[PDB]
């Protein structure tokens, strides 16, 4: 958890925050149980508290955020490091929220110019969105860099 | 500018005395040697100064040296509590440096030893100012809260540093972390800060008010901290049922809408001028009340207000269009050019009973343009004129024509009862400011709305920089024309006669509005034509056809920024209703405690869509268990717009 | 609304009840130690209420408590039956809010103890409304089989669930997933349906249409929905041999047009409001038919009917100008002012054959006057004012142009024969209407046909916003300028000797057409100058100059929707006439049955290029 | 806007331009002209290194 980045902790945060069912910013076997039932296989009331209190450091019962960070810090990420598209994300993001999303980008080039169409930016989107959600992670932008 | 120079002789001073005094230089370049060897038989000299009064000990945190550090305070133990006696930094302690330089080992030596964890930082460069580079508060712990470095945060608590502090801002270490733009880290702080203390019960040490009075919640959105925002919604946010794909929240809505109490945060989001604020709007427990706000009530009371003021102009147009004329008074026109057959009367004819009914009809008008002034003269005096003159548009110049307004209509009040003469022109800027005023009712409609925003934005910006432009050239021709016609007759292809009519003839000529001077009678003057077919080109296919380009080159650019301008023009109509109307036909936004088993706060209720999708989080439920063409063109050019 | 917030008033009364009640809090927090406390020895109290009247049975099923649920099924084993009633949830179950949250082991629990899988969701929340958010029809099997929990589709089969089921709307569970916009699984959950349809009478589970009759393959093609319509294109695609490359299919046409009874799917498409209802004109069997029914059949009637339109106008234009005139019945020019030499005649001159004939020529255009409102006339008869005065642009505003055209040239009919003095009135509308309605059949060209759809959008959408800014500032200066030349002459330097002269000299100073009021023989007034000066800016170069920019804005970005447009300007200007002209000119289009043994479905031959090995 | 400070620099007489910068000699510094500019690191960059 140690050397992560600002793309890094502001994508988990909103991951736990949609893993988080009830808004409570803990972890309970009940709030695990709903979205692993969801996703076809049941865990079996057995293997919700056998994962929990696996991970859950303080002995609480309960995960929070730093503690599901650090298990984040073990199914970290891969090594894909780079320097150069670190600084052009910055730039890219306004608010530095860590999320380029439709608004944003289509600014962007609006100081770069080509009169880009509002239709032409979210189909800029979809080739790069993987999971589906309309904005751009850094992850998902660092395979638009290069890309081949 | 004298003062910013001044800082660096100050600094290039202390670059001077490091070479002299070798206490000193001994210290920077971590010499061991040396330092014992100049104090440990003799020294008399560990008291030294420098540019800033500083010490040996500043120098060693300055430069991360650790080993004569340890030294010099066992040589010397009384050095860590003196700070720097200068003008630039001023009471700033060895303690502060060794958190800035990320130092743990000697701010672990300078605590065991013991200092002021609570040093007055008071210097010069650290006020919160709009030319230093960073602002950092003045405490340890603000120092300490604010690089990140949050081991060192669980350390000055635990030798008793209190969170409750306040600079000459009244900021406490909670209002400093807004400001800061590397943001993302201050969020996984925000927390630490509050796990260790934020009392236990005083006051929860989140309601504490700067020197200006402004909680962190309210500090957020004047600062346009988007993350901080989200952040502090978390705790006043409470979900009530969950259905499927559909959850129901229920938000507390205790400072957003306070509605009353004029530090309230729809009202702090329109005075500001930071851009980046006004899109607090677009976060979801905001946007739901001023969409409700503006469509239940501000709506239909606005057209109303807008409909009460169109006949208001209409009872002022019918009643100037019927002024009193007599004919041509006593005089007859002798010379030339007096065209004027007519004169007004005196204020001795109100008979014929088609001139009583115009009297209320002017009577309607001088009580109506007093209540402008008993509306806008009140604000004033609660808001200085840097609201009027400044053309910040969320109420623009629409409060400047329409005072103007309530001045014109009164000094013909004046001319009347009196026979003063010319009572033409009060009257003639009554008129186009009081139709063009209408134009600020344009406000609240979805379809002619960002249509005003432009025609504003083009006046002051892509005008101003023609008409200077134009202001050369028009008066170069004008007086070549007058030049050459001056040996001429005014009979014959008279458009330039006397001087002041050679502008104005040379004005209409710049616009293709008059048709350019000919009489194929008689024989026009040979330098005529050629200086003015100069001149056509350059008036006519080059200076009015690059503006239309000059238009059309940020007609495109400023439609992202327009409709984003057009949704704070709302807000602000709305907003300034509410405080302004009477409230027995507002009712208040959403619904009260204390009938419910609620808390006396007034709530507000929004139920949404969340999607599941499916694929991210399955990708982390692998995790979880524990294992054992069009397009691409345009990305193919943004790489190459990143520029290796 | 008053009524939205009566939703916030009972769920904020439904969360008292569960701050009150003991027992439905024991059931929200999963309590089980207190629920054995409060009732086995007193309970006194099961049959509970809410502010929508539910159970602690509901409410334990609304929070994932399979444990709480486990003791109430055992404490009151009816709790099963009876379902929610009140205003906005009606006639929901438990066994409908198991199935929402996904609760496998919860569902299999209530089917064991006995629950209606045939429960009517009746409530208020529960219509096919915009203002709700999702629409999940009423059966338990349809509130499984669109959230995609396919493993509980199974469970409920096992338990006669019945396929065919009608809601209020008439829809089944096949025309439900066409619906969701979230697809993404509603291919899979489609066929897994069509799995349980094995045993059943002739009636295919598809030939079932809706209330307002439309078959789940209708309804694809009507609700924008291009992954499902190619999905169920896939059945009804025959492929007769591949060759190489060349790979010839056939296609079913049977519902793709057909168009012989009343409900053709193209048909349907150009009447819709929807704007991805209109990209199925870009799938591979329509995009075949609207060219070729156009191209060889629809075009070329399309402009003998355009033809014969321009001589008829032309025929009531060439006896407009050859109306009748005296000269200068009796009168004689008498204050000032009477530019006005002539008279029309009274109707007792159609004598001297050159103003008879002109006799047999109106007549031709006074015959074109009935034929027109016979053809419209019973187009309301049909089908409502609002598709005139709606903004439709597929036969946009040229239905009502052309009726006005048809009731001015009447009007004129009545001005003759009554010997009325004002009848140029009509005529003048006339001429002005009857000749930009031939604006109409620039719609069948290549190159001219998406410049028309630009001025119709012009016309309103952007200039609807600028002249509500021209009759503001109009208004300001033209008052002004009245006032300046109040006192003086109109007879040098005229342009303004009354006020409804002038704004319409004002107005004509706006668009820079009239050149402006100078003089220079005589002395202007001074106010005169700074006032026309100020308006010579805000007008030429400030409001003109950023309208031809504002035009530009909007021509670059909406320049891929006009070339949407006209293509289906194009295919609502086919199918008007297909249901319009008699079948002994057009042939049904493709190739039919029982010549060969095909089935008698009308059938049309596609090939193609594989490009892969 | 270059093109104008340095027509003006070289033209207009040296007794009310000064020098730009600072100038050595006075501190030990080798007599010539200096020039200090400051600027924050942006510390993001030093997250991925932290000293290492
Ligand atoms: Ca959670
Ligand atoms: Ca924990
Ligand atoms: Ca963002
Ligand atoms: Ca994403
Ligand atoms: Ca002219």
């Amino acid at each position: 958890a140690d050397q992560l980045t600002e793309e890094q902790i502001a994508e988990f945060k909103e991951a736990f925050s949609l893993f988080d069912k009830d808004g409570d910013g803990t972890i309970t076997t009940k709030e695990l149980g709903t979205v692993m039932r969801s996703l076809g296989q049941n865990p079996t009331e057995a293997e919700l508290q056998d994962m929990i209190n696996e991970v859950d450091a303080d002995g609480n019962g309960t995960i929070d955020f730093p503690e599901f960070l650090t298990m984040m810090a073990r199914k970290m990420k891969d090594t894909d490091s780079e320097e150069e598209i670190r600084e052009a994300f910055r730039v890219f993001d306004k608010d530095g929220n860590g999320y380029i999303s439709a608004a944003e980008l289509r600014h962007v080039m609006t100081n770069l110019g080509e009169k880009l169409t509002d239709e032409e930016v979210d189909e800029m989107i979809r080739e790069a969105d993987i999971d589906g959600d309309g904005q751009v992670n850094y992850e998902e932008f660092v395979q638009m860099m290069t890309a081949k | 500018e004298s003062w910013a120079q001044s800082r660096d002789e100050q600094n290039l001073l202390q670059q001077k005395r490091i070479w002299e005094s070798p206490l000193l230089l001994a210290a920077k370049e971590n010499n061991v040697q040396a330092l014992i060897k100049l104090l440990k038989f003799e020294g008399c000299e560990v008291h030294q100064k420098g540019a800033m009064g500083e010490t040996a000990l500043h120098i060693a945190a300055l430069y991360d040296n650790l080993e004569a550090a340890m030294v010099l305070m066992e040589a010397a133990p009384e050095l860590v509590f003196e700070p720097m006696t200068s003008e630039l930094y001023e009471g700033q302690t060895a303690l502060h440096i060794a958190v800035i330089n990320q130092n743990v080992n000697l701010v672990r030596a300078l605590l065991a030893r013991g200092a002021s964890v609570s040093a007055r930082a008071t210097g010069s460069v650290f006020h919160y100012r709009p030319h230093n580079l960073i602002y950092y508060g003045e405490h340890p712990l603000s120092f300490a809260a604010c690089v990140g470095s949050e081991e060192i945060v669980r350390l000055l608590i635990e030798h008793g540093a209190d969170i409750r502090a306040q600079d000459s801002l009244g900021n406490t270490v909670l209002h400093i972390l807004i400001l800061q733009p590397n943001k993302t880290f201050a969020c996984q702080m925000y927390n630490l800060l509050l796990s260790y203390d934020g009392g236990d019960h005083l006051k929860s040490l989140e309601l504490v008010p700067n020197n200006q009075g402004l909680t962190p919640f309210k500090l957020a959105g004047v600062e346009g901290n988007i993350v901080m925002f989200q952040h502090l919604m978390q705790k006043r946010k409470h979900i009530q049922w969950t259905y499927g794909p559909l959850t129901s929240t229920l938000y507390d809505l205790t400072e957003i809408d306070s509605s009353g109490d004029d530090q309230s945060l729809l009202e702090l989001i329109v005075t500001t001028k930071k851009r980046e604020a006004r899109q607090i709007l677009d976060q979801t427990p905001v946007k739901e009340l001023v969409s409700l706000k503006w469509k239940r009530y501000g709506r239909p009371y606005f057209c109303v207000l807008g409909a009460i003021y169109v006949l208001y102009i209409i009872c002022f147009t019918m009643c100037c269009v019927y002024r009193p004329l007599k004919p041509r008074i006593t005089n007859r026109t002798n010379p030339r050019d007096n065209t004027l057959l007519q004169q007004k009367l005196l204020q001795e004819a109100y008979v014929t009973p088609k001139d009583d009914l115009r009297l209320v009809g002017e009577l309607v008008s001088i009580v109506g343009a007093v209540i402008i002034l008993l509306v806008e003269i009140p604000d004033i005096f609660r808001l200085g004129v840097t609201r009027f003159f400044g053309q910040t548009i969320l109420g623009g110049p629409f409060h400047v024509i329409i005072v103007t307004y309530a001045f014109m209509v009164l000094v013909t009040m004046v001319m009347r009862l009196t026979n003063s003469d010319g009572e033409v022109v009060p009257m003639s800027f009554a008129l186009v400011l009081g139709w063009c005023n209408v134009m600020y009712f344009a406000r609240g409609f979805q379809m002619l709305g960002p249509f005003t925003i432009m025609i504003q934005k083009m006046i002051f910006g892509d005008l101003m920089r023609f008409c200077w432009l134009m202001a050369v050239v028009i008066l170069g021709f004008a007086s070549a024309f007058y030049i050459i016609f001056q040996t001429e007759d005014p009979d014959e292809l008279g458009h330039f006669y006397d001087y002041p009519m050679a502008l104005f003839s040379t004005f209409e000529l710049f616009l293709t509005i008059i048709d350019g001077p000919a009489n194929y009678d008689v024989d026009l003057p040979f330098m005529y034509s050629i200086t003015y077919a100069a001149f056509a080109i350059i008036a006519t296919l080059l200076m009015l056809n690059l503006l239309i380009a000059m238009m059309g080159d940020t007609h495109w650019r400023v439609a992202h920024e327009r409709d984003e301008l057009w949704r704070a023009q709302v807000v602000a109509t709305t907003v300034m209703l509410e405080r302004k109307l009477p409230r027995c036909l507002w009712p208040r936004s959403g619904i009260c405690g204390r009938e419910y088993g609620l808390g006396d706060r007034w709530f507000l209720r929004v139920e949404d869509r969340q999607d599941l999708n499916r694929q991210r989080i399955r990708r982390y439920a692998q995790a979880f268990q524990q294992q054992d063409s069009r397009s691409s063109t345009n990305w193919d050019r943004l790489r190459q717009g990143a520029l290796r």
